[PDB]
DNA sequence: ATGAATGTGCAACAGCATGATCGCGGCAACGTGCAAAAGTCGTGCCAGC
RNA sequence: GCCGCGAUC
């Protein structure tokens, strides 16, 4: 929950969700359980407030 | 910009891009000179519906 | 508002960052230090510290002094940073870098035409780079682009030959730094040398107000059809001879051409042939070619003039008329339509700059770009011939 | 100097800028006097340069009276120029820019031709910066 | 005995005409000096760090009765030298030892003591020390320290320009600025109010102030006015008479002098009524009632009958007050001047103003007016007024600052306290209330007597001042709780602040900036710069015109010409040739004292202010024999203007002609025929060329060159020389004549040439030997010279036949047309070079060994690799290939089964390491020349390592075997004179060594005395030796202590040599510069009859123009050196008798016009005049003096004696059509510099390289592969045009549409040429950026 | 003759002062103890050679 | 992501 997150401003490194658990383009806007990182093309840390 | 800004603020007004700054900055065609004919095609759709 | 990196792991935390960790801060204590019940006045002093912070992340420099970090140095708010100088000066509002540009020194080429720039084959090959794919691609030397990267790296002799395809009429604008006025910034059909620095035509030197003493232009490419026109059409140095402040031709010729006319155009009291008559100007170039008269000699030529009272014909008259052998040899060079009166004279880059006038008011653009070309070279070679020098 | 010349020309483009050619003829009578500058005795402008390149608000009266010399709202160029030297003219009325009463732009007659080419002014070329960079252009090489 | 060996060599042929009385300085003395002055012991503490610990020593805890004494400090010696420091890469510097001891005092007894710990020395700080050439090597630099020019400290009255107010009134304000504190002014309002802004707060009164010091209202008034008494008596209401006070007044009533009227009322006011009145004697007389209503009483008169009284001073009188005071008995009353002729109504104003009249009262109204905090309580006020004035720590004027105050003040006394007192406050409150009245007149704020100049010894002694005081803070708390076992080092002796803020300002600092190398020329002016910016300084943006101005007392102190161009034009300077500092710091000049009509060789120092009175003539002022002057009228210079005087009013007189110019400057021939601003550019361009593949010396120059070049520390000098042993291409070895030895030991000096070496502009420097051998060289002589140097003559050009004329348009503007015989001859072919380097360091996942073994690099990449993974020296290397091969382990703990198998079928590894090599950058090439690989103690040291050190341990043994060589040579000497003295065996003894086992023992004394002596002398001398080699042997081969987190460093340089090319810039020496434009064929250059063709080919419109004169003259004047040459060479040709060359060369150097060159070939032998001819068959190298030299007759019989057009101009026939110029063209031979702004340097192109993540637009600059950016004013003439869709391409596809950019890139590739443009990222920077303000921004549908 | 409203003048604060290139260095802000879970290590297991 | 310093037109 710091100023750089990625609960939310969308994920860090391309397609890939924290801890692993979802790191794929089969998956598409999905939440992980343990964490709350969406998975998207990590441009989207440009947009998020 | 400044006070620009806040006295655009409050009022609440808008661009609606008249000039040739206002189009630069955004990257449209500006309204002068070969960019003019594509500026007076638009005009009219516009007014047309 | 990415982090600084540094060597190692550590990230630096930027001027942006800094401003917020404070408001983040003083706003977890201050929301701690309601629910404890704390005295008026210890709530009171961090809701003044968390109102001061945020106005200072807002606009640093407002409202008291200015916080700083590492160094004595103020800490640029969203306001300092809106684009640039608080405005939209650097990186928008016309500040953007372009790609497809160079930049190199300029000197000077005699040999070029009014509409054309010599452009180094090192810096061709790279701003083309796209375009050399492209036809490379097309006549099927190289089937992937991987193939045609590295052949271009290697730059085979089929590469040059494809360079020089793909430049043979795209257009390419040169500018140099101050752009003060529209002509700051003239569009040529380049000429790949086997060089390293751009060679510019002496003419649009006025234009441009650069000396060849280190001076630096840059080269933009249109890479668009539209663009392309739009640098053929409006842009090309023989299009904008006029200066659109005046009236007056700004691509005049000055310095050595016009030494070279004035020496050209020029009466001695005694020289070699006084009182000659002689068929014409041709006589005039054979004579002072092979020695027999000087270019300052006074002679008398049978000359041909062309007028242009006839709606839109030419009228020829013939007369005898006297002169001097060097604006007999000059006179070649006029094109038909101009009374001779405009070259008997001194030509003293006043009546130079009228003839170019006068010749682009009558006959029009194209016989005026022909003239400007002409009377350059010309004015260029009989400069050199004169062996004009300053002594003690 | 130069940068305080550049900070004028700034601010020229900024105010010019938004300035196109719109129109053809709004049609307007109205015009501005235009006599050859003239400062004590010493004649220090021609009629010949300043009305170059202009329309003519009203018809030019000759000397004698009731003699048309060009048409309202015609274009003076070298002939036209050369033919109102001869006679003995000395105040001529143009439509200027001030008096195009056209609204958001100018009209292309009111702006006289174009200085960078022989015929009139086409409509879409922005005469704001072209004026704006004219103006400014001279200024680093003023004396101060 | 008139001329050295090296001058022997060549013999400028100087023209002077004016005799030399004092020689140039050495030329770096103010950075040597200042250095010196701050590291030299001092017995006093006058200056050096011995001052700045008298300052904070002795130190003492709050009465805890422990003191620290110290005494005396000493320097360490450098634990490596200049050239290995250099090389390595770190600072050179000394350890710093301080004497200190702990003294204990007796609590119970006072005064007494009860232990003193005599500790020995304590390790504090590091202190970079200066080069010998006054360079300060850090962090493997040069770092030169430029001096400042700042505002010197004292008293400075200012008018303000009179236009503040618009009213037309002048308002005069005075400022006391120190050295160190805080400020003070006083501010003259438009109604005449006394304003004192204090620190620059608000403005305040000075009256609040001035109660401060303990002063009433009645004493300020008498101390700051001349009271009058008036005198009631009996009603008569007498008049005290002073005749001087009363100038201009109206006389309101009949004045009667003793009952006798002397002025009638309203009667004559001349002088002649006040001269009668005054020679009168007259007493007190009556005056009119309402002429005393205006006065204002001074002081305050006590009734005797009740307490009450009338003390409201600086108040007017009533008439039912003259009742009471009557009724009082006030028979006298007290009042101050009221006249306002010349003095006016001040200080009463601001006591009215306000109205505290109590010290207290005005100590805490100006603690609350600067500190708007909490309210003092009787001891913060004043605690804070003790700290601000009159402190001894916390406010400090200085003791040029206490000179230049009590200057100002017209004090007698010129030491003092450098504290202000009560007194001090007063008398500049009086002096700027006198220059009010109209005495006294403002000093200007650009004399060089207010300007002091501070070099850098000052500057580190106030960075070692303020660690010091920090030190000091930090120890002062470790005595209160200080017990008697804590020794010095554990008492916080806190070396780590000193030295932190000694770093700081020696490499991060305002003034220490990268030394410029190209020539010698550059560093020489760079050394002895004058920067008015800096710390204490003005910003650029600050300066006005006013001090960017060349002040009248610029004269022999700061160069007028020298001096950057654009922004900086005027606050960088260069110190004049003769120029130095005072003992406080101003600029002086040399003059010669003139007793009577005579000038003495006497040589007096004039300062700036001193300057200013005397009557100073002219150097270009012809003298006679005995020295008087030739004319009654001599041109002078009395106060900052020029007139004419007699011959017996003058005072002083220049030194030289070159006394005004600079170094810069001064090698500028011909500079009188120069423009100004045209010799500035020359001056500047001088300090940029770079120095040529051969020396080649300038066949006209100013004989300043050799100054330049000697005092450099570029060239070699022969310390102590005798006759040359040995010449090296590296190496130098002189045995030194017998007359001058140090007793013991003998000895030979020996100099170790610096080869092929990176300069800071990436430069080469080489040193070229110029003896051969068995060369006798004396005291001073040159043996190497440097870059651009030749026999010790500065040299960094080449001469040019250069002919002027225009050449088809190849030449236009300022175009340089060079033929092909210069790139044929190798001439302004230069060296670069340049400097990669790899460092190995460990990481996380292990170490990052370097080996030649790289995965995945092919075969062809390893050819240049040796078996450690560096590239041997001397491959010739380009484009992109492997540097050094360095893998970077990579983390894998999982072993799956295809990492298995992968490390299975392939070596152990399996590549799993990366591979993080050095490769050569783009656009770079040439030959390798030195690899530096350096090892971590305790590391298996490199393979090629071992070679490194074998190489030094031979030069090493190499280098010391001389010396012992002949120190066992004269034992053997003595040894042999011995034993012929008694028992010699002839050649036997020789024969057999160790002297035939000490000839026996001979005589019972020789073999007790001599052999055993002899014996001793042999053992100890080769213990020595041993001793000394051993150990260093031991000292070069040792483990280095890298960073801790660098493992092992490797450093490559690459030589690449640049040709002569069209793009690259040329320019002369008299401003005038420009670009080839065409390497012509020599065919086609124009030839003379002879047929040799010119070099380079000038445009004559260049000249007219910028009034370069100096271009012609130096022409033709090199035209005649080398027609002389010319001459020389030919009569060499034909090998004729030695008598006709010297003869020539006799008839060759004496001509001129009364030259002060009486060089003679008579006393020069047979050998020297053939090595002399030998050396001038180039050019006779000719001098002209700045600004007396070579007159157009003097030039005109140069070239009539080499026969040769007087003229200056020749037939030149054209190369291509061989038909024949009309006019004659000026021919002559032009020294033409190639300056460091190449095109190699100077080109880029991108078409996609790589975009910043905000914004996402291209790069910028080269060395980035960045974008030329599209200005605003190129789109604003873009918008001019009428061109919009190259605008938009301009604005959205080439920068910010990150969609935009790949779809047009593959439009292209396909070949469509479509727009398809898009929305700008920086446009939604923007949107976003506001939005995360208040404000809400969206784009409506 | 005096009070109040108004207009004028003076002082303090805010924004702004050319364009494009090239080359060198130096360079910031914890703790706490237990549940609760998760990961890890010493140990015993069956399956392949 | 700059800050100083120097340089070119
Ligand atoms: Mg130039
Ligand atoms: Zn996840
Ligand atoms: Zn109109």
């Amino acid at each position: 929950d710091g100023l750089f997150c990625a609960r939310i401003f969308g994920p860090v490194k391309d397609y890939e969700c924290l801890c692993g658990k979802y790191k794929r383009l089969k998956h598409r806007g999905v939440i992980c359980e343990k964490c709350g990182v969406e998975v998207t093309q990590t441009k989207v840390r440009r947009e998020r407030m | 910009t400044t006070r620009v800004l806040t006295e655009a603020a409050v009022a609440g007004k808008r661009d609606e891009l008249r000039g040739l700054k206002e189009n630069v900055i955004v990257g449209r065609l500006i309204p002068a000179g070969t960019g003019y004919a594509y500026h007076q095609d638009r005009m009219r759709r516009r007014a047309a519906g | 508002r990415p982090l600084v990196p540094l060597d190692g792991g550590r990230f630096a935390t930027s001027d942006l960052n800094d401003l917020y960790r404070r408001v983040i801060n003083r706003n977890n204590r201050l929301k701690r230090l309601l629910d404890l019940a704390a005295p008026d006045i210890i709530v009171r002093n961090e809701k003044r510290m968390l109102q001061e912070a945020v106005d200072a992340l807002l606009d640093n420099g407002r409202r008291g002094r200015a916080i700083t970090g590492s160094n004595k140095r103020p800490l640029k708010s969203l306001a300092d940073m809106i684009k640039g100088k608080q405005g939209r000066f650097r990186q928008n509002l016309l500040g953007k870098r372009v790609d497809y540009s160079g930049r190199s020194v300029i000197t000077v080429g005699p040999y070029l035409r009014l509409h054309q720039c010599g452009l180094p084959k090192k810096m061709a090959l790279e701003l083309f780079k796209p375009f050399i794919y492209g036809k490379l691609e097309l006549r099927g030397l190289a089937t992937t682009i991987k193939a045609a990267k590295k052949m271009v790296e290697r730059e085979e002799a089929v590469v040059w030959d494809i360079l020089d395809e793909v430049i043979r009429e795209h257009p390419v604008l040169l500018n140099r730094a101050p752009t003060l006025h529209r002509l700051g910034i003239q569009a040529f059909e380049p000429v790949l040398i086997e060089g390293k620095a751009i060679q510019l035509h002496p003419l649009v030197c006025a234009a441009y107000n650069a000396d060849f003493d280190g001076d630096q232009m840059a080269v933009h490419v249109p890479l668009t059809l539209e663009a392309q026109l739009e640098a053929r059409a409006l842009m090309m140095s023989t299009n904008n001879i006029l200066s659109p402040a005046n009236g007056e031709p700004i691509i005049v010729p000055s310095q050595d051409v016009v030494l070279g006319l004035y020496y050209m155009t020029r009466d001695c009291v005694n020289a070699k042939g006084e009182g000659m008559v002689l068929t014409g100007p041709k006589e005039a170039e054979r004579l002072y070619r092979s020695g027999l008269a000087s270019l300052h000699a006074r002679v008398k030529v049978r000359i041909t003039e062309y007028e242009k009272d006839a709606n839109g014909e030419l009228v020829a008259k013939t007369s005898l008329k006297d002169t001097t052998v060097g604006r007999a040899i000059l006179w070649m060079i006029v094109p038909k339509g101009l009374p001779y009166s405009i070259v008997n004279q001194a030509l003293g880059k006043k009546a130079i700059s009228k003839m170019l006038n006068t010749c682009y008011r009558i006959l029009g653009l194209k016989p005026t770009v022909i003239f400007a070309d002409q009377i350059m070279y010309t004015g260029f070679a009989y400069a050199a011939r004169s062996g004009a020098s300053v002594g003690i | 100097k130069t940068a305080n010349s550049g900070y004028l020309t700034r601010r020229l483009v900024d105010v010019a800028q938004d300035l196109v050619v719109t129109e053809d003829d709004c049609g307007t009578h109205e015009g501005i006097m235009m006599t050859p500058v003239i400062e004590g005795g010493d004649v220090k402008e021609p009629l010949r340069d300043r009305v170059l390149g202009r329309v003519t608000a009203e018809d030019v009266l000759k000397p004698g009276t009731a003699d048309i010399l060009v048409p309202r709202n015609t274009l003076l160029h070298e002939q036209w120029c050369d033919l109102l030297e001869e006679n003995s003219v000395d105040a001529v009325k143009v439509r200027s820019v001030v008096s195009c009463d056209t609204d958001f732009g100018v009209c292309a007659h009111c702006y006289g031709r174009d200085l960078a080419r022989g015929h009139i002014i086409n409509k879409g070329e922005a005469i704001g910066v072209i004026a704006a960079q004219s103006i400014g252009e001279p200024g680093t090489q003023l004396t101060m | 005995m008139v001329y050295s060996y090296t001058e022997k060599k060549r013999i400028r042929k100087d023209f002077g005409k004016r005799p030399q009385v004092l020689d140039v300085p050495y030329l770096l003395s103010i950075q040597l000096d200042s250095f010196q002055k701050f590291i030299e012991q001092d017995p006093e503490g006058q200056y050096g760090l011995e001052a700045a610990f008298r300052s904070v020593f002795p130190i003492q805890s709050y009465s805890g009765n422990s003191e620290l004494q110290y005494v005396s400090y000493r320097l360490g010696e450098p634990v490596f030298d200049v050239q290995e420091c250099q090389i390595r890469g770190v600072t050179y510097s000394a350890p710093l030892r301080v004497k200190l001891r702990l003294v204990i005092y007796e609590r119970e007894a006072p005064e007494g003591t009860v232990k003193d710990i005599k500790e020995q020395e304590v390790y504090m700080g590091e202190i970079p020390l200066m080069t010998d050439n006054g360079t300060f090597v850090i962090n493997g630099t040069e770092r030169v320290i430029v001096s400042q020019l700042h505002r010197s400290p004292g008293v400075f009255f200012d008018s303000d320009k009179g236009k503040t107010h618009s009213s037309g009134k002048v308002l005069y304000n005075a400022r006391i600025i120190p050295y160190r504190g805080s400020w003070l002014d006083f501010e003259f309002d438009p109604k005449d109010n006394l304003f004192v802004r204090i620190d620059r707060r608000r403005k305040l009164p000075a009256t609040i102030i001035l109660r401060a010091l303990n002063y009433t209202t009645e004493q300020i008034l008498d101390l700051f006015f001349e009271k009058v008494i008036f005198e009631i008596r009996d009603n008569k209401l007498q008049m005290e008479l002073v005749p001087e006070r009363l100038r201009g007044e109206t006389a309101s009533f009949d004045i009667e002098a003793n009952g006798k009227v002397y002025v009638e009322k309203g009667r004559r006011i001349t002088a002649r009524h006040i001269r009668q009145l005054e020679k009168d004697d007259v007493k007190l007389i009556e005056v009119p009632v309402e002429y005393i209503a205006g006065k204002v009483v001074a002081k305050d008169y006590i009734d005797e009958s009740t307490g009450e009284l009338i003390c409201a001073a600086n108040m007017e009188l009533s008439l039912d007050l003259l009742a009471k005071l009557s009724q009082s008995g006030h028979k006298r009353i007290e009042t101050l001047f009221t006249n306002d002729l010349d003095h006016g109504p001040y200080i009463s104003e601001t006591l009215r103003v306000d109205p505290t009249n109590d010290r207290l009262s005005a100590l805490v109204e100006i603690y609350r007016m600067m500190r708007p905090g909490e309210p003092p309580t009787r001891e913060a006020a004043e605690s804070l007024f003790e700290n601000l004035f009159f402190s001894e720590d916390r406010y400090d004027l200085s003791a040029v600052g206490r000179m230049k105050f009590n200057r100002s003040l017209l004090r007698e006394e010129i030491e003092g306290s450098g504290i202000l007192s009560k007194d001090d406050i007063i008398d500049v409150m009086k002096k700027l209330i006198d220059i009010r009245n109209g005495k006294g007149e403002v000093d200007d704020i650009d004399h060089l007597g207010n300007r002091r100049i501070r070099s850098v010894g000052e500057m580190a002694e106030n960075q070692f001042r303020v660690g010091l005081v920090r030190v000091e803070r930090a120890v002062k708390e470790r005595l209160s709780l200080g017990d008697l076992d804590t020794l010095m080092p554990q008492d916080m002796i806190n070396a780590k602040p000193i030295s932190a803020a000694v770093k700081e300002f020696f490499g991060s600092s305002q003034l220490s900036q990268f030394m410029d190398q190209n020539n010698p020329l550059s560093e020489i002016t760079h050394k002895r710069r004058i920067s008015a910016l800096g710390p204490g300084g003005l910003t650029r943006e600050r300066a006005g015109f006013e001090v960017r101005d060349v002040h009248p007392t610029h004269y022999g102190r700061v160069c007028p010409i020298e001096t950057p161009e654009g922004p900086n034009i005027g606050l960088i300077n260069s110190l004049s040739v003769y120029a130095q500092t005072n003992e406080y710091g101003f600029l002086e000049t040399p003059y010669r004292k003139v007793t009577d009509g005579v000038v003495t060789d006497e040589i007096h120092y004039l300062s700036a202010i001193e300057e200013g009175n005397y009557v100073i003539a002219q150097a270009n002022s012809n003298l006679d024999e005995e020295g008087h002057f030739v004319e009654d009228l001599v041109t002078c210079r009395s106060k900052g203007e020029s007139s004419l005087f007699s011959r017996d009013q003058v005072d002083y007189m220049d030194v030289s002609t070159q006394q005004v110019v600079s170094v810069g400057a001064s090698l500028i021939p011909f500079l009188e025929h120069d423009d100004a601003n045209r010799a500035l550019m020359g001056a500047n361009m001088q300090r940029q060329a770079v120095p040529t593949l051969r020396a080649d010396k300038p066949l006209v120059g100013t004989g300043m060159e050799r100054a330049v070049a000697v005092d450099s520390g570029v060239t070699a000098v022969a310390k102590r020389g005798g006759v040359v042993q040995y010449v090296d291409a590296s190496r130098i070895v002189i045995k030194v004549n017998e007359d001058e030895m140090y007793p013991g030991e003998a000895g030979i000096d020996i100099y170790n040439l610096t080869k092929y070496t990176r300069s800071n502009q990436n430069t080469c420097i080489n040193q070229m030997p110029c003896v051969s051998l068995g060369e006798p060289v004396e005291r001073g002589d040159v043996l190497a010279d440097g870059p651009s140097t030749d026999l010790g003559e500065l040299a960094l050009g080449q001469n040019m036949r250069v002919a002027f004329m225009p050449w088809n348009g190849y030449n236009f503007e300022d175009s340089i047309l060079v033929s092909e015989r210069v790139v044929q001859e190798d001439r302004f072919t230069t060296i670069h070079i340049q400097e990669l380097a790899c460092v190995s360091r460990d990481t996380k996942l292990g170490p990052e060994e370097i080996t030649a073994d790289i995965p995945n690099v092919g075969e062809a990449a390893l050819s240049k690799l040796d078996e450690s993974g560096i590239v041997y020296i001397g491959a010739e290397v380009t484009g992109g290939d492997i540097l050094v091969g360095k893998v970077t382990p990579k983390g894998e703990t999982q072993l799956t089964p295809e990492e298995k198998l992968l490390r299975a079928i392939f070596g152990e590894k399996a590549s799993d390491v990366k591979d993080s090599s050095l490769r050569v950058p783009n656009g770079v090439s040439g030959t390798v020349i030195d690899v530096q690989v350096f090892t971590r103690d305790g590391v298996e040291k490199d393979k090629r390592a071992l070679e490194i050190e074998e190489m030094q341990l031979k030069q090493a043994k190499k280098d010391l075997s001389e010396e012992l060589q002949i120190l066992e040579a004269g034992l053997f000497s003595r040894i042999r004179a011995v034993l012929v003295a008694g028992g010699v065996e002839a050649e036997k003894l020789d024969k057999l060594p160790r002297d035939r086992w000490l000839e026996l023992g001979l005589t019972d004394e020789e073999k007790q005395n001599q052999l055993e002596q002899l014996a001793e002398q042999y053992d100890e001398l080769k213990h020595e030796f041993e001793k000394k080699l051993e150990a260093k042997r031991r000292k070069i081969t040792q483990g280095d202590d890298l960073a801790p987190g660098v493992l092992k460093i490797v450093k490559v340089y690459l030589a690449v040599k640049r040709r002569i090319q069209p793009g690259d810039k040329m320019a002369g020496r008299h401003g005038n510069k420009g670009v080839i434009s065409k390497i012509n064929p020599i065919e086609d250059m124009p030839y003379d009859e002879n047929g040799t063709p010119v070099d380079i080919v000038l445009n004559p419109l260049g000249v007219p123009s910028r009034m370069n004169i100096g271009q012609i003259l130096e022409t033709h004047l090199g035209m005649a050196a080398k027609g002389i040459g010319d001459k020389i060479n030919a009569m060499l040709k034909q090998q004729q008798e030695v008598a006709k060359l010297r003869e020539f060369i006799q008839r060759a150097y004496d001509l001129g016009a009364d030259v002060r060159q009486k060089v003679d070939l008579s006393t020069f032998s047979d050998e020297e005049v053939m090595r002399l001819a030998e050396n001038l068959r180039k050019g006779m190298p000719i001098a002209t003096p700045v600004f007396d030299g070579a007159k157009e007759a003097e030039i005109k019989e140069l070239l009539k004696l080499g026969d040769l057009p007087t003229s200056g101009q020749i037939r030149l026939y054209d190369g291509r059509t061989g038909e024949q110029f009309e006019r004659p063209v000026t021919v002559g031979y032009m020294y033409m510099l190639k300056l460091n702004h190449l095109v190699d340097d100077k080109m880029h192109a991108r078409s996609t390289g790589s975009y910043s993540l905000v914004t996402q637009q291209p790069l910028g600059g080269k060395a980035q592969f960045g974008g030329q950016r599209f200005g605003e004013m190129e789109v604003w003439a873009l918008e001019a045009y009428g061109a919009a869709y190259t605008l938009q391409e301009m604005l959205t596809v080439k920068s910010d549409d990150v969609n935009g950019r790949t779809k047009m890139y593959k439009n292209i590739v396909d070949g469509n040429h479509q727009m398809e443009p898009g929305m700008p990222e920086s446009f939604n920077v923007l949107l976003k950026e506001i939005r995360s303000l208040g404000i809400n921004i969206e784009l409506e549908d």
